[PDB]
């Protein structure tokens, strides 16, 4: 019976997860006002969240309950290869809005020169296109795949299949999806919270009679209580394979995934997107 | 003095009945109302936008 | 002194009083009530840098003209959605907008004082200034064409003036007025024209006399737009509170009052249909209403534009109403 | 017909592509709305920040001057000001003017009529659009400027700042209210303006050398013009300079005047910049380039939620 609770909580977040990309994404495109240079980053952000939560979320949910990928190997390969191409898609998608917002506080001037739509459409090109060389170019090829015996039945086998993946892939792919961006923002963001500091401190100053930390706080937290530990145990598996549980490794990739639900909460919370959505619905 | 001659001027000027002036705005209004495209829906055909 | 004006103001408040016999709505409650009228956007137009406050549509029906503080005026091609002419301003500020009625030249105004005359049509297609307007003290509120020689400015002098291009003088000046004049309409039959000013007065002027036949001061708070009925014997303006008015010319006094309780926003520009059954008036509200005339009811609710409403046009041959706003999204609703 | 369509669209291709470069230079240039006050000194500033027939114009202004102080003696040598009164040689007769104790005090007596400063100076002895670029970025400053209605303040809602000149010195001067204390009502209807929703201010102080030789001299007491700065007291914070305590003290709560309107009537991208300008000072440029940067970075900083 525990198991039926538990895809009964899976459908509910899948279906969450595609309700709230698919409004962000339906705000976005709709109205003209909404359109931003900032904003199609957003766009990008939805459509690969949109994605994710299609494609992967309840064919994982299926493969956990039946215990059984009763599709076939090169499906699966598939599978993977767009759950990690997601996943990577969307942490550059925010490590690029955490870069936008950087250049828009420190430099103003720069900004509107710099951000352009054009512009904004080259750098998400350029994002998808790394993020696709950088997680399905090497699934497709064969090269990720465990040189170990153990688990080489499995990827031979139709019936199930586990991701076991060789030490070098592990790494590189994990450092790209995760912790460059991971750096990046996080000076992205002292940066922009020691200028909200320098500007509070001169407003108290002139006027003489924070905000943006919550607010650094919860953009910074979510995505790093969300993602941080499937990733250090990702990094922490391949050095020692005895180290951790196969269920400790799906938990936690689970609450990676949700991620991609909550964020439309968290970079949708401006004025103009809540008109939209008090709008359509 | 300018608005006291402006004033004169437009003091003495014969009036309509309020009556008059409203039954033949009805009037033209009812009569040109076959011809206004926003009045009546306009023909999807005749219609140049769409 | 000012005794016997105020009198004669008196007076004339009382010829008004006694003039009135019956109601325009006790008239037209008889009348079967237009109903709801549903309008979409049929063709949006963009492309237009910064906010516009301009716009006239040509007597052909076929090209529409705007203008905004990009220091362009900028034909566009209803129909196929096409910019035929960009023609960059001297000035960075047009306060208004006007299309010959032979089209071949279109009038801008700005703050700067001056008004500009553009030969839209020339040869080797290059646009270039065939006259400017000289100097009335004060941004032009708004111009438009009488004839392809001849063009009514209104400006913050408070003086209205008609001037001929050719010579480039004012052959005519109207004044007299306390407040500044922020727009103006002339009659189909081109006699007589009507300005809409900041002292919450409204007047006829005669052309050719050049005094002002007739005074009203119906509204409290400066008003911003007037516009001719089609028959040509009344005319209505829209205020800056949420009233507007219906004003007879022959009747001399307001027909009937257009207001509810819900606006409180401001009004920008009134404009009739082809039969005069419905008086499309912009708001301040992001919004415009499609009120109808007669019986002074809400006949539907018009909104697509984030910003407020700017200028209204409906076109001569009455096809479909365009609308320019503050986003620089011109949008033709029919 | 499709040669007409074919044309259209060639056409329509050239303009769009003419408009992109326009938007980006739209899009380069910073918009500034000066709202000086009429002899609140926004020509030096202006003059300040840009760095014969001129001269027979400054010499028509100093005719004008005279002309007024002649009007201020009717309100209150005889044949040469009657030359002048009856002008409304010329140049002797000029200088035979304002040599009689009479226009000396009339000069000294500047409260009942207005006279041109810069011109007074020397006789002892329209809209302007101005392009000026710093740090290669480009700034492009307007003055609208005389409207009682001001009409056009609604149209400026793209400009990234107002400036608002103001002489603090004029608060000796009488109307019928002070210039100083209509400046602060003009000050408030444009900070208590519907359409001016997300506009900042930066406002200059002109003549505090001035202002500090009116404050030295018991000619004029603040607090016979200003009540309330009798109990006002210097605040605790204070940018002294090398001058008298009292001259700080009283452009200080000019300062605060000013201030107390914008801070109260609105909280977020509604924020105020006094500077203390002085006659000859430079720096002015520098300042209005600084203003306007924290200007864009606190909009930036509203936005996004951080404030
Ligand atoms: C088992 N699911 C996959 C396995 C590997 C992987 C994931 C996410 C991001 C990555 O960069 C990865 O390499 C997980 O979603």
């Amino acid at each position: 019976v525990w198991v039926v609770g538990m895809g009964i909580v899976m459908s509910l977040i899948v279906l969450a997860i595609v309700f709230g990309n698919v409004l962000v994404i339906t705000a976005i495109a709709k109205f003209e006002r909404l359109q931003t240079v900032t904003n199609y980053f957003i766009t990008s952000l939805a459509c690969a969240d949109l994605v994710m939560g299609l494609a992967v979320v309840p064919f994982g949910a299926a493969h956990i309950l039946t215990k059984t990928w009763t599709f076939g190997n090169f499906w699966c390969e598939f599978w993977t290869s767009i759950d990690v191409l997601c996943v990577t898609a969307s942490i550059e998608t925010l490590c690029v809005i955490a870069v936008d917002r950087y250049f828009a506080i420190t430099s103003p001037f720069k900004y509107q020169s710099l951000l352009t739509k054009n512009k904004a459409r080259v750098i998400i090109l350029m994002v998808w296109i790394v993020s696709g060389l950088t997680s399905f170019l090497p699934i497709q090829m064969h090269w990720y795949r465990a040189t170990h015996q153990e688990a080489i039945n499995c990827y031979a086998e139709e019936t199930c299949c586990d991701f076991f993946t060789n030490q070098a892939y592990a790494i590189a792919s994990s450092i790209v999806s995760f912790y460059v961006p991971l750096v990046i923002m996080v000076f992205v963001y002292s940066r922009v919270f020691q200028e909200a500091k320098r500007q509070l401190q001169k407003i108290d100053k002139s006027e003489g009679r924070h905000k943006a930390l919550k607010t650094l706080g919860i953009i910074m937290g979510t995505f790093t209580l969300c993602w941080l530990p499937f990733f250090i145990v990702n990094i922490v598996h391949v050095i020692q394979d005895n180290l951790i549980r196969k269920e400790v490794y799906i938990l936690l990739n689970w609450i990676g995934y949700v991620n991609s639900g909550f964020n439309p909460l968290i970079y949708c919370r401006s004025p103009d997107f809540r008109i939209a959505f008090q709008e359509l619905l | 003095r300018k608005l006291v001659e402006q004033l004169k001027m437009e003091a003495n000027i014969d009036r309509i009945k309020v009556s008059k002036a409203a039954a033949d705005l009805m009037a033209y209004c009812e009569a040109h109302a076959k011809e206004d495209p926003l009045l009546t829906p306009v023909p999807a055909s005749e219609n140049p936008f769409r | 002194l000012r005794q016997e004006a105020e009198q004669l103001k008196n007076q004339i408040r009382d010829a008004r009083k006694a003039c009135a016999d019956a109601t325009l709505s006790q008239i037209t409650n008889n009348i079967d009530p237009v109903g709801r009228i549903q309008m979409r956007t049929r063709r949006t137009l963009r492309g237009h840098l910064a906010k516009i406050y301009a716009m006239h549509w040509g007597t052909d029906s076929r090209l529409l003209v705007s203008a905004s503080q990009d220091g362009k005026l900028i034909i566009w091609d209803s129909y196929t959605t096409n910019k035929v002419h960009a023609i960059p301003l001297r000035s960075s500020w047009v306060m208004t907008c006007a299309y010959a009625p032979s089209g071949n030249y279109v009038a801008c105004g700005g703050l700067d004082n001056i008004c500009s005359i553009y030969n839209l049509k020339t040869r080797e297609g290059n646009v270039r200034v065939s006259r400017e307007l000289a100097g009335h003290t004060g941004y032009l509120s708004c111009c438009r064409f009488l004839d392809d020689n001849q063009i009514v400015t209104s400006s913050g002098d408070t003086t209205c003036a008609l001037w001929d291009i050719e010579t480039g003088q004012q052959t005519t000046t109207f004044t007299g007025h306390t407040g500044d004049v922020m727009s103006l309409s002339l009659a189909p039959d081109t006699r007589l024209f009507v300005s809409g000013a900041c002292d919450a007065s409204a007047k006829l002027w005669d052309v050719r006399e050049g005094m002002c036949r007739q005074t009203f001061t119906g509204h409290e708070s400066d008003i911003n737009a007037i516009c001719f009925f089609p028959n040509g014997n009344a005319f209505a303006t829209g205020s800056d509170d949420a009233t507007c008015r219906l004003f007879d010319l022959r009747a001399d006094q307001e027909l009937m009052t257009y207001s509810h309780d819900n606006i409180i926003c401001g009004i920008t520009s009134v404009s009739f249909s082809k039969s005069g059954r419905l008086l499309l008036a912009g708001y301040d509200d992001f919004n415009c209403n499609v009120w109808d005339a007669l019986k002074a009811d809400r006949a539907g609710v018009l909104a697509g534009h984030d910003n407020r409403v700017s200028c209204l046009g409906v076109t001569d041959d009455g096809m479909a109403v365009a609308t320019g706003s503050w986003d620089s999204f011109l949008k033709i609703w029919n | 017909q499709r040669n007409e369509e074919k044309a259209q669209r060639e056409a329509n291709k050239k303009i769009e592509k003419q408009l992109q470069k326009d938007k980006q230079v739209y899009r380069a240039t910073h918009r500034l709305l000066l709202l000086g006050a009429g002899e609140s000194g926004k020509s030096t500033i202006v003059k300040q920040m840009r760095i014969a027939t001129k001269v027979q114009d400054i010499k028509n202004n100093l005719k004008e001057a005279i002309e007024t102080i002649v009007a201020a003696m009717s309100n209150l040598n005889q044949f040469r000001v009657d030359y002048i009164l009856s002008v409304m040689e010329f140049y002797e007769h000029a200088k035979a003017l304002w040599e009689d104790e009479g226009v000396r005090a009339c000069y000294e007596r500047s409260n009942e009529y207005q006279l041109i400063d810069c011109a007074q100076y020397f006789l002892d002895k329209g809209i302007f659009e101005t392009k000026f670029q710093v740090d290669k970025v480009n700034f492009h400053m307007f003055d609208v400027g005389r409207d009682e209605r001001r009409k056009w303040i609604q149209c400026f809602n793209d400009v990234t700042a107002i400036i608002f000149v103001v002489a603090s010195s004029s608060y000796n001067m009488v109307i019928r209210t002070n210039r100083l204390q209509e400046a602060l009502n003009l000050f408030k209807s444009i900070w208590n303006n519907r359409w001016l929703r997300t506009i900042s201010v930066i406002l200059f102080l002109n003549k505090q050398d001035l202002l500090a030789e009116k404050v030295l001299a018991g000619k004029s007491k603040i607090e016979d013009y200003f009540p309330e700065f009798a109990r006002y007291t210097t605040p605790e914070d204070a940018t002294p300079e090398p001058e008298d305590p009292r001259v700080t003290r009283a452009k200080y709560f000019i300062r605060d005047e000013f201030l107390r309107i914008s801070t109260a009537s609105g909280d977020g991208r509604h924020y105020c910049y006094p500077h203390f300008t002085c006659a000859v000072d430079t720096e002015n440029i520098r300042r209005v380039f600084n203003d306007c940067r924290d200007i864009i970075q606190r909009m930036h900083l509203r936005q996004y939620e951080l404030l």
